[PDB]
DNA sequence: ATCAGTCCGACGACGCATCTGCACTACGAGG
DNA sequence: GTCGGACTGAT
DNA sequence: CCTCGTAGTGCAGATGCGTC
């Protein structure tokens, strides 16, 4: 395999945010894409990432069944050493992966290939009775400030009104989003309610770099869906669970 | 009960200078202005804050309202704003208080009213022997330099200069003489030499960036008082008892 | 008189004293016909530093006889860390107590004077190691910082090669390996190469040396030879020099 | 409300002067007989040395040994070096702080503007201030803790401000425990010496003491014979006895006796009310959070309803079934990072007793029906098992099982008692359970 | 003139936790 | 837990 | 492009706790 991305910042950010619920993942090589899928040890949050055949240019395919794993800590530690908007190249050897930067000079980091195999995808087959869409900056700003108030995040909705509420023993918080003011358009569905965790959804806010827009589907006693729109029809998903 | 104030950067230094000295406080809204007096637990400090009815954007309160709070939690709900955003506080029943942050994506907070026990305190008539009006940016540097090694400062004065120095293992000295950037007023009176703990002076280092002129006053066998002045005639005081001597 | 020197920019003298404090907590100083000159060596004999200030940048100079001032920078390290106004005027004087540092500033109009207890003595003659190096280059500061930081994640050995007019840096072990390049004029300003050789220097010593180079906005001068120590030369903001000496490990 | 803390200090003054357990117990009843109601629970909590029982999940007080020196220096207006040097000689910090409130005083700022007033402190505000100091989380906590503590020290009397320091320490070298407290309360409130056994049983029922005291002083001396274990406040365990291996234990028994295994590692106690999992330790402490992985094993595999069962938790070798020392198990129960080292440290539980399942008391029934009924509620697996219930006949048979027990690890073997007399007592030592171990 | 039950404060060496203060470092307002 | 280390008893 | 300064962020450096 041989790939190249002219932006090594967004990809580092997306790998960093992926590698916060897992401990070991596994890359997959197909005829037209590369995917990352795994489940959390806590058996609560499920996440999968798909990248099309245009985000990384100069894509050459050597074999059609390449499966390469990686230790979660080493890749993040190596990619932490990014200077500026440089260019990264990844080439798949027989039993190792080499990361080389293209900036002022050359770099080269080598990591051994580890053995790991686990694939338990829960089927979705869901039709959520609510739909909304809003900008990524607004969501990042509005979640990065309600984090330090509690743990039970209660999601509430009404007729074209989606309300965020966090309630504690001493005091409670509330946020409001409306189509006229700050919630774009495409607000339809039914009236439901639910409640979810706080730390899980707080850890996913590190996506203010490779994102332009996002969706939000939820119901009652049903897992909530978070979808992120990457450039050139790319997407990544996060599934959480009720309480 | 409707109060509106434009900027919250002013109401962050006051709060972070009040979170380091006490655990509870009370705000008293009147028909003229807003007052705040809160002693310390060890009775070695006193900080008073007053804001007039001119900075408020044409709002008024028809009666009294004793609003209590906790320093940490209130300071935690004033970190939401980043740019020059607005704020307004209002409530109807004498049990709950509503606080709103506006401008950006709106946010509201419902706060319960705690109960705080306070004692009677007289007025202030502490005269001294010195009326130094040194700059504000130099005092912070002088404190952060001298009080990094010692546990007791020394403040001695003279007819021509103000001498700040520490003793013991190291003897460093900083002066504010009339040479270039020192005093701008001084009464002769007498020469005084006192001492103060180096920890109680760090709790008021974020109160500096409200003006560019301080009023340092002290004397022999007298406490330490410093004064600040803002627009609208705001008043901030800080009375500190001396050392055991 | 006996001791009266003046330096324009205190944010260079403080950088010098920090750099010399990176190897020891005590400073030995001598004032003679060569101005300011210090010297220290680590007990393991792996890093050597020599500091020389030429006797022309100083605004004032008035001595009477050779004398030494043996200092111990333990508590003054934080006190002296309050230099501002960029080129704040600093002058040095002697006292029977041992020393007195005076700082003058114009942003706020104050003074900073300290009392330091030290004894007097006699100066010592200039002592510099004798060595010849051929391969050399001149680069910026942050490049060395990047090279030092990127090497702690592989191992503790650092080797430098310049075969066929191409500079290569390799380190680590068989499993985890590092490869870098230093081409002509791509990251560099000036270059002059004669032959090729190896370095086999240490890593912690390199990091410590690089950490003491911040604040000198000048193209650093670097040279080395074949199985010989390493020299790093930097230029001061207002005037001066500071040359280090990185010891090798021979065949280790 | 109208009380003062002077009385407790005065009554504690004459406590390190008597060495007869039959004398101090008589004097101890006076304070309880004279103290007022609605604060009796606080008074009882004060004596033992805790602000509240330690199964409610409340944080520990943060004031330590070296911070008290700083607090005393702040309160008494003395330099830190002076008080440190004085304390370096005399070990007892109480005596160190004793004299410093007679030869020096304080002025402060309240009074320069004009103020002269002083009132005697009350026990209610002392308890409230201690409770407030207990939580004090914040960010800048240290200055909000030491200064908050110094208020009482600056509002104290020379005799009063000597036992408060020990109170912060957490130990009272006076001569009062808990059994003596129970015996004194029985004599004082009850009025009859023989009426202490009912109080002892009532305390054995509930791990707390303030609630027992308040229900004793509300309803009366009666209404104690009909208290049963709710899913909550636990019951104190029993202890064993050690001796040699002569023809003594068997002569005490006579024939075959129930023999079990002496597992090594942390013990446990479970209270599952069909919805939640509560786990306790060898003493009173909520270890549920520190042990979250096995909350499902004890839930789904133990099919039934609300119960109270007792077992033991021991670490296992990750590769296969193999016992490991408690020292190894100590490694994991300290860090918040759970699902990175938890899966490498197996936790296998065993079961050895049952207390309260079928909505009725069982602690007085003979120790065979309980075992027979507990043998029903079990699911065979590799995470929940039962004790090695075996029977020997002579000394020449115990060694055969003892050698196997040693070869399988653990501290050794333990014996039990069979018959009507084998009842599950609470507290004490007794002679029903006997243990034998090696060095 | 003696052997059996009851009760009670010290034993200090330790992993590990939690705040405090100090270097680095990216980024947004004003000339 | 633990070894004292007292204390308190009954013929 | 050149200046703060403001805020995060990583890292050593102390003190207190529960267990036999
Ligand atoms: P060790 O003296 O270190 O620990 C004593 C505790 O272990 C429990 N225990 C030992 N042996 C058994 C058996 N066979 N069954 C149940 N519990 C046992 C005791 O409960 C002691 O508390
Ligand atoms: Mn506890
Ligand atoms: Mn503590
Ligand atoms: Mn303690
Ligand atoms: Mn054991």
């Amino acid at each position: 395999m041989k790939a190249k991305v002219i932006d090594a910042v967004s990809f580092s950010y997306i790998l960093r945010t992926v590698g916060d619920f897992l401990s070991e993942a596994n890359f997959i090589v197909t005829k037209e894409g590369i995917r990352v899928s795994g489940i959390d040890p806590s058996r609560v949050v499920f996440l999968d990432i798909f990248l099309p055949s245009s985000y990384f240019e100069g894509f050459e395919v050597s074999q059609e069944k390449e499966i390469i794993g990686f230790k979660l800590e080493d890749v993040n530690d190596i990619l932490k050493r990014v200077l500026k908007d440089d260019t990264l190249i990844l080439s798949s050897n027989e039993s190792k992966l080499t990361l080389t930067f293209d900036g002022e000079f050359t770099r080269s980091f080598e990591l051994p290939l580890i053995q790991v195999e686990s694939t338990q995808p829960p089927s979705v087959n869901l039709e959520f009775p609510f739909k909304a869409q809003l900008l990524t900056i607004t969501f990042a700003d509005i979640i990065d400030e309600l984090s330090d108030l509690g743990e039970v995040l209660n999601i509430h909705s009404k007729e074209n009104k989606l309300y965020f509420e966090v309630i504690g023993d001493l005091s409670t918080a509330k946020v409001e989003l409306s189509t006229d003011n700050g919630t774009l358009l495409e607000a339809s569905g039914a009236d439901v309610s639910s409640s979810y965790g706080m730390e899980y959804v707080a850890n996913t806010t590190k996506m203010r770099r490779a994102s332009d827009s996002m969706e939000l589907y939820f119901g009652s006693q049903i897992p909530l869906k978070l979808r992120f729109k990457l450039p050139q029809e790319g997407y990544g998903d996060f599934y959480i669970a009720p309480r | 009960m409707k109060v509106v104030y434009d900027d919250v950067r002013v109401l962050k230094d006051i709060i972070q200078a009040l979170a380091r000295l006490v655990d509870e406080a009370v705000l008293k809204f009147k028909q003229d202005s807003v007052e705040l007096v809160a002693l310390d637990r060890a009775h070695i400090s006193l900080i008073s804050v007053n804001l007039p009815r001119e900075m408020f954007k044409e709002y008024d309160v028809n009666d009294e309202f004793k609003f209590g709070f906790n320093t940490q939690y209130l300071m935690k709900i004033l970190k939401v704003a980043k740019r020059k955003e607005a704020i307004e506080i209002a409530s109807e029943s004498p049990d709950s208080v509503i606080i709103n942050i506006i401008g950006s994506t709106n946010r509201e907070f419902n706060v319960r009213n705690l109960e705080v026990s306070e004692q009677e305190i007289p007025e202030i008539n502490l005269q001294f022997d010195i009326s130094a009006t040194i700059s504000s940016d130099g005092f912070k540097s002088a404190i952060s330099e001298v009080s990094t090694v010692t546990d007791n400062v020394v403040v001695e004065g003279h007819e021509d200069r103000i001498l700040i120095k520490a003793e013991g293992e190291s003897e460093v000295e900083v002066e504010f003489s009339k040479d270039t950037g020192g005093l701008q007023d001084l009464e002769f009176s007498k020469e005084s030499k006192n001492s103060y703990s180096a920890e109680y002076l760090d709790d008021v280092l974020s109160l500096t960036k409200l003006s560019d002129y301080v009023k340092i006053s002290f004397g022999n066998q007298k406490p330490l008082q410093l004064f600040f002045n803002m627009e609208g005639g705001g008043k901030v005081t800080y009375l500190l008892a001396p050392k055991v001597l | 008189m006996a001791f009266k020197i003046v330096y324009p920019n205190a944010k260079d003298f403080f950088s010098f004293i920090n750099s010399i404090t990176n190897v020891t907590d005590s400073i030995i100083l001598n004032f003679t016909e060569d101005g300011i000159f210090s010297r220290h060596l680590t007990e393991d004999k792996v890093l050597m530093a020599i500091m020389r200030i030429p006797k022309d940048v100083l605004s004032e100079y008035s001595i009477d006889s050779p004398t030494s001032v043996k200092l111990d920078v333990s508590s003054v390290k934080k006190i002296l860390s309050k230099a501002s106004s960029k080129k704040a005027t600093i002058e040095l004087t002697e006292t029977d107590s041992g020393l007195k540092i005076i700082i003058r500033d114009e942003k706020s109009g104050a003074k900073s004077t300290i009392y330091i207890k030290a004894e007097k003595g006699q100066v010592e003659q200039l002592t510099e190691p004798k060595v010849n190096l051929a391969v050399n280059f001149t680069t910026d500061e942050s490049v060395l910082n990047v090279i030092a930081a990127d090497v702690t994640l592989v191992g503790e050995e650092m080797r430098i090669s310049t075969e066929e007019d191409k500079i290569k840096i390799e380190a680590g072990e068989e499993g985890k390996r590092y490869v870098a390049f230093l081409m002509k004029d791509k990251p560099l300003k000036e270059l002059s190469i004669d032959t090729s050789a190896s370095s086999s220097y240490s890593a912690e010593m390199f990091k410590d040396a690089v950490k003491g180079l911040r604040g000198f906005s000048a193209p650093t001068m670097v040279s080395f030879g074949e199985n010989l120590p390493m020299k790093i030369d930097v230029e001061a903001v207002s005037g001066g020099h500071m040359i280090f000496w990185i010891a090798p490990r021979l065949l280790e | 409300s109208h009380m003062e803390f002077k009385v407790i200090a005065e009554y504690f003054d004459k406590l390190e002067k008597i060495s007869s357990r039959l004398q101090l117990t008589a004097l101890l009843a006076d304070l309880l007989s004279k103290s007022d109601k609605t604060i009796i629970d606080k008074v009882v909590y004060i004596i033992q040395g805790k602000l509240w029982p330690d199964f409610l999940g409340y944080p520990e007080l943060g004031i330590g040994e070296k911070f008290l020196i700083k607090a005393i220096s702040i309160a008494t207006n003395t330099d830190e070096n002076s008080v440190e040097n004085l304390y370096k000689t005399i070990g007892d910090l109480g005596e160190v702080a004793r004299r410093l409130k007679s030869k020096q005083q304080s002025t402060g700022i309240l009074g320069f503007l004009g103020t002269t007033s002083k009132e005697s402190l009350t026990v209610d505000e002392v308890y409230s201030t201690l409770s407030k100091v207990a939580l004090t989380t914040g960010e800048g906590s240290r200055d909000l803790k030491i200064r908050l503590l110094a208020g009482l020290l600056k509002k104290a009397d020379p005799l009063e401000a000597k036992f408060l320091v020990r109170f912060v320490e957490g130990r009272l070298r006076v001569g009062i425990g808990d059994a003596t407290v129970l015996d004194a309360m029985a004599i004082a409130f009850g009025g009859g010496q023989s009426a202490s056994e009912i109080i002892e049983r009532a305390y054995n029922l509930r791990a707390d003491l303030g609630n027992i005291a308040k229900i004793i002083v509300e309803k009366g001396i009666e209404a104690l014979k009909t208290l049963k274990p709710q899913v909550g406040i636990p019951i104190r365990p029993m202890l064993a006895e050690r001796l040699s291996n002569p023809e003594e234990i068997l002569k005490k028994m006579g024939g075959n006796a129930i023999v079990d295994y002496k597992y090594d590692g942390e013990r446990a106690q479970i209270h599952k009310k069909e919805d939640k999992i509560f786990i306790f330790s060898r003493r009173l402490e909520n270890i549920t959070s520190q042990y979250p992985d096995v909350v499902d094993y004890v839930s789904k595999y133990i099919e039934g309803k609300e119960f109270i069962i007792e077992g033991e938790i021991v670490a296992i070798d990750p590769e296969s079934g193999e016992m490991r020392p408690f020292q190894e198990l100590m490694h994991r129960k300290r860090k918040s990072d759970i699902y990175e080292a938890i899966k490498e440290y197996p936790v296998n539980v065993f079961l050895f007793d049952l207390m309260y399942y079928e909505d009725v008391d069982y602690t007085t029934k003979p120790l065979e029906a309980r075992r027979k009924l507990l043998e029903s509620i079990v699911k065979p697996n590799d995470y929940v098992k039962i004790a090695h219930h075996i029977q020997a006949n002579n000394v020449e048979d115990l060694k055969s099982f003892f050698y196997r027990a040693i070869s399988e690890g653990g501290e050794g073997v333990m014996v039990k008692a069979i018959g009507k007399d084998a009842i599950y007592q609470a507290g004490a030592r007794g002679w029903l359970w006997i243990k034998l171990k090696r060095d």
